[PDB]
């Protein structure tokens, strides 16, 4: 029972790291849209 | 006289779209004048709080402004390295005397009304003649960003405060540092001198010793980003005594006409008024929500202002 | 006014690329952080 | 080789379906939250 008990709440609460690890991720997704949209507005305003 | 500022205020000005870096006094007309990082300089009618004019001169960022004795003339520094010279009659500039390489931070007219003092980013300080607008002499010493420039009461001495920790005061005549102060914690920002009515209540309140001659010598002023204000001799070159409490970085200093009090900004939001001789007055006043940057002691009128980053001007009796 | 207005927008311009250095730092930190968690997440699944 | 190799793959294969399952269940709260919200908006729009 006891090794069980851990294989569920030592591993559930880790889908919930991983589901956190999605999250981290996903703002690292928004910052690369604002990387290229930057970097490309910044080219754009080169030959001015 | 007495005069000391109060909580509540008169005017709120707020006509600059920038920060304003700079607030002083027409000799003689009820104008106050505001110079701000937007490349206007700003006049108004401080007794009524009335925008009056505005002149559009500069390129960059005006940073310091300063009036003659019959305040028919007004000097003016930018950040575009550029020396202008306002005819105060028609608001026009007439001489826009060039050169003096990088952002010029200071610029004053010595009280003989014939020259002009500027300093700048380029670590020296520079002479030009108000009639001919050339560069005749050029003071050099400071090894960093000289920040703010006085002259004395009769155009002979000039005090220039830098980044470089060292306050040095420069003769007119031999073009040599008689006095060089190396002794500040942090940045030396501010700096400003003794008027005559104060020299006799600098005796009791420090103790010094008259020389042979009697007289106790021209004084200095010098306010650091350290939060630390200190009073100078020019005659010897030390210390009578320091002025702390200061929350955050000190910008501003002047006497009170009286020669009595001291006023001083600084950007801890408030504006504080001290006692040297013994003491007793501490008075802190809110004064912008936002950084305080100048301000300014009317000579007979009882009012000072205030000018601060939040594109604010304020007016504040005194009683 | 011209050369007023035109430094201005040199100045904004300046402002905008160091802005974009800071972006790339912060773009760097979220990585690493992804990293760890991810790291940590299948090796705790690889305990239980 | 191939069963250990089955563990490995299809394992981290059930951590990106653990993954996946996270994301959804993100989704329906976030919807059931919308849900409460707009109804609570409604109910207090009956009366206009």
């Amino acid at each position: 029972r006891d090794l069980e008990a851990s294989i569920a709440r030592y591993k559930e609460e880790y889908a919930v790291l991983i589901s956190e690890a999605q999250a981290i991720k996903a703002d690292l997704a928004a910052v690369e849209a604002k990387v290229n949209r930057s970097t490309a507005l910044l080219k754009s305003l080169s030959a001015e | 006289k007495e005069w000391i500022p109060r909580p509540p205020e008169k005017y709120a000005l707020s006509g600059h779209r920038s920060p304003v870096t700079r607030v002083i006094f027409h000799p003689v007309f009820s104008v106050m004048v505001s110079a701000s990082e937007d490349a206007t300089i700003k006049v108004w009618d401080y007794e009524t709080g009335d925008f009056e004019r505005t002149l559009k001169g500069h390129t960059d960022s005006v940073q310091d402004i300063s009036f003659d004795h019959s305040g028919k003339l007004l000097a003016s520094c930018s950040a575009d390295m550029t020396i202008k010279l306002w005819d105060f009659q028609g608001f026009e500039c007439i001489r826009t005397m060039h050169g003096h390489d990088h952002n010029v931070s200071s610029v004053a007219i010595m009280p003989n009304g014939d020259h002009i003092v500027s300093a700048s980013r380029d670590k020296t300080i520079k002479m030009w003649e108000v009639q001919t607008g050339y560069c005749v002499k050029t003071f050099t010493g400071h090894r960093e960003w000289v920040r703010m420039v006085r002259p004395n009461q009769d155009g002979t001495l000039i005090a220039s405060c830098s980044n470089d920790q060292t306050v040095r005061v420069w003769v007119v005549a031999t073009k040599e540092c008689k006095a060089e102060l190396r002794e500040h914690e942090h940045v030396v920002e501010c700096i400003s001198w003794a008027p005559e009515s104060s020299y006799s209540s600098i005796s009791e309140a420090t103790g010094s010793e008259t020389k042979k001659s009697g007289k106790p010598g021209p004084f200095l002023l010098s306010g650091s980003r350290d939060k630390t204000i200190k009073m100078w001799d020019v005659s010897t070159g030390m210390c009578l005594m320091t002025l702390v409490g200061h929350d955050n970085w000190v910008r501003g200093v002047l006497f009170h006409s009286g020669g009595k009090f001291i006023l001083s900004c600084a950007d801890d939001k408030t504006l504080r008024v001290w006692d040297y001789k013994n003491k007793r007055c501490m008075k802190t006043l809110n004064a912008h929500e936002h950084f305080v940057t100048s301000l300014d002691f009317h000579k007979t009128a009882p009012y000072v202002v205030t000018g601060s980053v939040d594109q604010t001007v304020k007016v504040w009796e005194c009683r | 006014e011209q050369q007023m207005h035109l430094n201005v927008g040199l100045r904004k311009i300046k402002e905008t690329v160091d802005q974009v250095e800071e972006l790339r730092r912060d773009l760097r930190i979220k990585s690493q952080e992804l990293e760890v968690k991810n790291a940590a997440a299948n090796d705790k699944l690889k305990k239980m």
